[PDB]
C-alpha cells in the first residue's frame, strides 16, 4: 500500500494512473497520426472551437 | 440380523368422529423441560379479558412450580392437517386430526416492578446508577 | 468468549464477584442460582478486529451462478480441479484484496484463502 493511502485507494490510484497513461498515448498517436488537410486538427490548433 | 432386513407394515385406522377433542403442546427444547416435576397440573383460563377464542393457562404444582400461558398459532388450518399416530396392542396406526396449535411460554416468579412506580426510575434515563442492584431496594 | 442463560426462571445471567471464596460467580440477579463458570473469561473486543473469516463463508455459495469460476489452484480434501474465487466485500473489517477460495463439489465445501 501507499503510504498514507486505504490499499483500496491505491489499487484505484494505480489503476486510474495506468489507464491515463494508456489514454495520454493513444491520444497523442491519433494526433500524430493526423495530416495537414485533416479538418479536426485545424479546428483545434487554430482555436475555434 | 432381523432389524439389519426389518420390514414393518402397519394398518393406518381413521374414525370418523370422538367424543374427546385433540390438541398439541408446543415446548421449547432450550427451556430444559422434565416430566419427573409432572405431579399435579392445572389447566385452566385467562381472566386478563374479563372463552374458546382467548389465550390459555396453566399451572404446575400450583404456586410453587412454573408458569405457562398459551397463545393460538397465527395461520389458520385450511391448508394444512396434523395427524398424531399412537401405538396400541393391535398394531393398526390411528389417523386423528388435531384443532389447535397452542405455543406457551415460561413465566417468572419473582417481584416484577408494577408499572405505577416504574416511572420513578425514568428520570434516571441516562443518570442510573448501579444496574446490579435495582431487585435489591425491591 | 461466552455466555449462558438462567435455569429455573430461564433468564440473563450478570456477573458477580465472591466475598469469601475470591471466584467469580455468574448469576441471575432475578434469582439466587449461583454457579462458578470453567473459562474465567467475561469480556473480550478485538478492536482491530482479525476475525477468522473461513467459518463465515457459507459453505454453499460455490454453487452460484454468476460468481467466476476458475480451472486452476485445486482442493485440498478433494482433487476436483474447478473451484470459484471471490472477496469477502464486508465494509468496515479489513481492506483486504485477497481472494476467499471455495471448492465447488457438491458434497465437498473445505473452503481456503491463498
Ligand atoms: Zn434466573
Ligand atoms: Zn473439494
Amino acid at each position: 500500500p501507499t503510504p498514507g493511502n486505504t490499499l483500496r485507494q491505491t489499487f484505484e490510484n494505480q489503476v486510474n494512473r495506468i489507464l491515463n497513461d494508456a489514454r495520454d498515448k493513444t491520444g497523442s498517436s491519433a494526433q500524430k497520426s493526423l495530416s495537414e488537410y485533416n479538418n479536426f486538427k485545424s479546428m483545434v490548433v487554430s482555436g475555434a472551437k | 440380523g432381523p432389524s439389519s432386513q426389518n420390514v414393518t407394515e402397519y394398518v393406518v385406522r381413521v374414525p370418523k368422529n370422538t367424543t374427546k377433542k385433540y390438541n398439541i403442546m408446543a415446548f421449547n427444547a432450550a427451556d430444559k423441560v422434565n416430566f419427573a416435576t409432572w405431579n399435579q397440573a392445572r389447566l385452566e383460563r385467562d381472566l386478563s379479558n374479563k372463552p374458546e377464542d382467548q389465550p390459555w393457562l396453566l399451572r404446575v404444582n400450583g404456586k410453587s412450580g412454573r408458569k405457562f400461558k398459551g397463545i393460538k398459532k397465527g395461520g389458520v388450518t385450511e391448508n394444512t392437517s396434523y395427524y398424531i399416530f399412537t401405538q396400541c396392542p393391535d398394531g393398526a396406526f390411528e389417523a386423528f386430526p388435531v384443532h389447535n396449535w397452542y405455543n406457551f411460554t415460561p413465566l417468572a416468579r419473582h417481584r416484577t416492578l408494577t408499572a405505577e412506580e416504574a416511572e420513578e426510575e425514568w428520570e434516571r434515563r441516562n443518570k442510573v446508577l448501579n444496574h446490579f442492584s435495582i431487585m435489591q431496594q425491591r | 468468549v461466552g455466555i449462558r442463560f438462567c435455569q429455573e426462571c430461564n433468564n440473563m445471567l450478570y456477573p458477580k464477584e465472591d466475598k469469601e471464596n475470591r471466584i467469580l460467580l455468574y448469576a441471575c440477579r432475578n434469582c439466587d442460582y449461583q454457579q462458578e463458570a470453567d473459562n474465567s473469561c467475561i469480556y473480550v473486543n478485538k478492536i482491530t478486529h482479525e476475525v477468522d473469516e473461513l467459518t463465515q463463508i457459507i459453505a454453499d455459495v460455490s454453487q452460484d451462478p454468476t460468481l467466476p469460476r476458475t480451472e486452476d489452484h485445486p482442493c485440498q480434501k478433494c482433487g476436483h480441479k474447478e473451484a470459484v474465487f471471490f472477496q469477502s466485500h464486508s465494509a468496515r473489517a479489513e481492506d483486504a484484496m485477497r481472494l476467499y477460495y471455495v471448492c465447488t463439489a457438491p458434497h465437498c465445501g473445505h473452503r481456503w484463502t491463498e
